[PDB]
């Protein structure tokens, strides 16, 4: 678990903020980018970044591309952050607005070195039927346990055994 | 009690010199709720016009900085240059390129025109019956290109609740044209927040006076409560003015069908009743005097001397207060404005007659003064306003607040008004003041005063003793001094620049004095004189 | 309302020919308040002097159909009332019924004596 590894930061412990949106992968990519950025000084600079802003800045709520989101680099209506989500937790797509408003073995190895990352999948209805435990037949991975991988439903978390769940990740910076 | 902070505010868009297509409103809504700075909409929010049990939005055209749509008839616009200079901040703000700045100044005008030529000049803005257009984001989305995304600028909302685009004239609308907006908008924001800027630009504009007044329209009830529950015995003046007004309103009712001409039987009975079911309010709200509960009304307003942030905050409140009012239920004891402005008001949207303690005072009034006065002052203004609820505006809203065209009689009414029209139209003050425009308030000039006289008559006759000429001067009459006092209220040396920049006073006195021949007589002076006309003696509209 | 009365009376005198004796008494109010909209957005006169203004050009605002065909790479059609020629755009399959309702009654009203 990365929460026990680094308790300083409080980014991992989060959920989504978009009742009717199709940018789940984008929101997960922004959350995973903040988790990988926390490894820099072990969470010393544990701050959030425009997630929803950068997402819009697929067709927003009609497909996704984690890889593209990572290459693009180079909370629910929170006043703390400069830019926040646009979905008052059957919706419209938002435009750009840069105006601060006030190999499973190699995968686990890279996940233990860098940190959490995005995890593309088919996203079937079976997953929704699941509640807790080693569930089986987009989201981001957290860590591993006993063998299965963690993801974030079951109070945010939703672990699965190790439909292209471990298939679709790369890196960049 | 410089620029950087609000600079970030400005840099919340991008500025003039040298982008994906922004929801100009979102910018607006922000700027409104954060500064109370109306552009692309003045939007006051309250009681529905014609289904009232509720509240609503009145999204509407702005009210232009340059007073009057004067974006049509003479080219007397140097705001061009009250603009360049008052926008020269930048190359003193953060820069070092004028040609831009100029052309863009001309432009922030040229749009302005392209607005005024699409609002409704007041003449058309009588018959609210056609203002009223209930729409909900469903229908605008069908009507236009953003409303929804706007309204977040203004606490679970009532987006669905009946909103009204009073003026469904929105002229429907690019690089060199889009950002002209953001210019204009920012032109404006800074244009009336230069104060917080460095002491330099404030130039382009008494200490306690200006200050307390800013308050006097911002945290209204505060200063009110201070005044009232500070300096006088509420019970006393309130209990007087109760019966005083009541006298007026009464005899005013007596000015009814029985009195009146252009009216008719049932039109009477109704409008009569409109009075009958109509409300008072004096000084304090019904609240304001377990003495905190006012400090509940104005509760939220954080206090921290621990001014830039201050003002901005306080405006944030004044309006935020205005709108937390939105989603609760509609009353009919609305206190429009801060009970220290010396004027009544009567919001025919709902129906109400509130008068401010701040008027329960000098020349408008006093406790132990001759009654000629306490009818010419508090008395007058009482009536002076009350009239409205029979103007060609009052007719619209019923007794209870709705649209049923209360009264045919109309034709009579308008025709008779045309007398008033010409009257003001042929007697110039300066060297004019065309009448057709100000008709309405002009009529009330008469109505109120007419009543307040007829009352004072009645009252004094009931005793028959007050006459008792005045010590400072025997010469005058227990009666004349009435007119003298009324026409003393408006004693106002309007300096002449201000005169050329309601109606102009000297007119109001002279004219509306003509038309009450009762005067012409009771002031001893021969008739055939340029205060009193012959047989068409008086545009007897009351 | 005189305009009203006359409108309904035109389409009435029309109703002589059959080649529903009340609904006219609605179509009337329709086209009337249509007048009212047109006017209440159109431009009154005096303000028709800023030739400076009424010149903004447009070539090839939204709701348009060729419609030039119905008159007979064109130059820039110039539109003398951004205000007006917008206001049509906010005023547009049901529409056809009361909107064509108007153009008839108008065209009719043209040559009554004939």
């Amino acid at each position: 678990d990365p929460r026990l590894i680094w308790p300083n930061c409080s980014s991992l412990f989060t959920i989504p903020d978009q009742a009717n949106c199709g940018s789940c992968w984008a929101v997960s990519t922004a959350a995973a980018i903040s988790d990988r950025l926390c490894i820099a000084s072990k969470g010393e600079n544990q701050v959030f970044i425009s997630s929803a802003d950068i997402l819009s800045c697929g067709f927003g709520c009609d497909g996704g591309i984690t890889f593209r989101a990572w290459e693009y680099f180079a909370h629910f209506e929170a006043p703390n952050c400069c830019r926040p989500y646009y979905f008052h937790p059957f919706a419209q797509t938002p435009f750009c607005r840069r105006k601060c408003r006030i190999s499973v073995p190699a995968i686990q190895r890279e996940i233990m070195t860098k940190g959490s990352v995005v995890g593309s999948y088919d996203v079937f209805t079976d997953f929704s039927h699941y509640k807790s435990g080693i569930y089986r037949h987009a989201v981001r991975i957290i860590g591993w346990g006993k063998d299965y991988w963690l993801i974030a439903g079951e109070n945010g978390y939703f672990r699965m055994i190790r439909c292209g769940i471990e298939q679709d990740i790369t890196a960049g910076d | 009690y410089v620029n950087e902070l609000l600079q970030y505010i400005s840099e919340r868009f991008g500025g003039i010199p040298f982008k994906g297509g922004c929801e100009l409103y979102r910018e607006m809504g922000r700027i409104e709720q954060q500064r109370a700075l109306p552009t692309f909409m003045y939007t006051w929010v309250n009681v529905d016009h014609k289904n009232v049990s509720r509240n609503s939005y009145y999204i509407s055209q702005p009210t232009l900085p340059m007073p009057r749509e004067f974006y049509v008839l003479p080219q007397f616009a140097p705001e061009l240059d009250a603009r360049t200079k008052a926008i020269e901040n930048v190359m003193k703000a953060f820069a070092s390129y004028d040609k831009m700045i100029k052309t863009a100044a001309r432009e922030v005008t040229q749009i302005e025109q392209k607005i005024a030529m699409a609002s409704w000049p007041d003449d058309e803005l009588r018959n609210h019956e056609q203002q009223y257009n209930p729409y909900e984001l469903f229908a605008p989305s069908e009507g236009k290109i953003r409303f929804g995304k706007y309204i977040a600028g203004l606490v679970s909302p009532v987006f669905i609740g009946d909103v009204i685009v009073t003026n469904p004239a929105y002229m429907g609308f690019i690089q060199m044209n889009q950002y002209p907006f953001v210019n204009y908008i920012i032109v404006h924001m800074l244009f009336e927040d230069a104060e917080h800027l460095g002491d330099k630009y404030l130039r382009i504009a008494d200490a306690r006076m200006k200050c307390v007044d800013t308050i006097t329209t911002y945290m209204p009830y505060g200063t009110g409560y201070v005044y009232v529950n500070s300096r006088e015995d509420r019970d006393q003046v309130v209990e007087d003015v109760k019966q005083q007004t009541e006298l007026i309103m009464k005899t005013f009712l007596k000015k009814m069908l029985s009195t009146l001409s252009w009216m008719q039987g049932e039109s009477y009975r109704r409008a009569e009743k409109k009075i009958n079911e109509m409300h008072r309010n004096y000084g304090w709200p019904k609240k304001l005097f377990d003495d905190y509960y006012s400090i509940l009304e104005a509760y939220n307003n954080k206090t921290d001397k621990s001014y830039t942030i201050l003002n901005i905050l306080r405006r944030g409140y004044e309006n935020r207060e205005s709108f937390r009012r939105k989603n609760e239920t509609a009353d009919r004891t609305n206190f429009l404005e801060s009970p220290a402005s010396v004027n009544a008001w009567y919001a025919p949207e709902l129906n109400s007659l509130t008068l401010p303690f701040g008027i329960l005072t000098s020349p408008h009034y006093d406790l132990q003064f001759p009654k000629a006065f306490n009818f010419a002052g508090s008395g007058t203004v009482g009536g002076h306003e009350l009239v409205h609820g029979f103007d060609d505006e009052g007719v619209q809203f019923d007794y209870d607040g709705s649209l049923a065209d209360c009264s045919k009689g109309k034709n009579g009414f308008k025709d008779m008004a045309q007398c008033v029209v010409t009257q003001y139209n042929a007697q110039c003050c300066p060297a004019c003041a065309n009448g057709a425009h100000t008709q309405g308030e002009n009529i009330a000039d008469l109505g109120g005063l007419q009543a307040s006289y007829n009352a004072y008559k009645e009252y004094i006759k009931m005793k028959g003793a007050e006459e008792m000429r005045l010590p400072g001067l025997e010469k005058f009459t227990p009666n004349q001094i009435f007119w003298i006092s009324y026409g003393y209220s408006w004693c106002a040396k309007e300096t002449q620049s201000s005169l050329v920049k309601h109606s102009p006073n000297s007119c109001r006195v002279n004219q509306v004095l003509q038309d009450i021949p009762s005067f012409a007589k009771d002031f001893q002076c021969a008739l055939g004189q340029k205060m009193y006309p012959p047989a068409e003696q008086r545009c007897k509209v009351w | 309302d005189a305009r009203t009365k006359a409108i309904e009376n035109v389409m009435k005198a029309f109703a002589s020919d059959i080649l529903y004796d009340k609904m006219i008494k609605t179509a009337a109010r329709e086209v009337t308040q249509i007048e009212q909209k047109i006017a209440m957005a159109s431009w009154p006169d005096d303000e028709l002097r800023n030739h400076e203004q009424q010149y903004n050009p447009y070539e090839l605002n939204i709701r348009f159909g060729k419609y030039i065909a119905g008159l007979m790479f064109i130059g820039d059609v110039i539109v003398t009332n951004p205000a007006y020629m917008g206001f049509l755009n906010t005023l547009f399959q049901m529409n056809q019924y009361p909107f064509v309702n108007y153009i008839i009654v108008h065209m009719l009203f043209e040559d009554a004596e004939h």
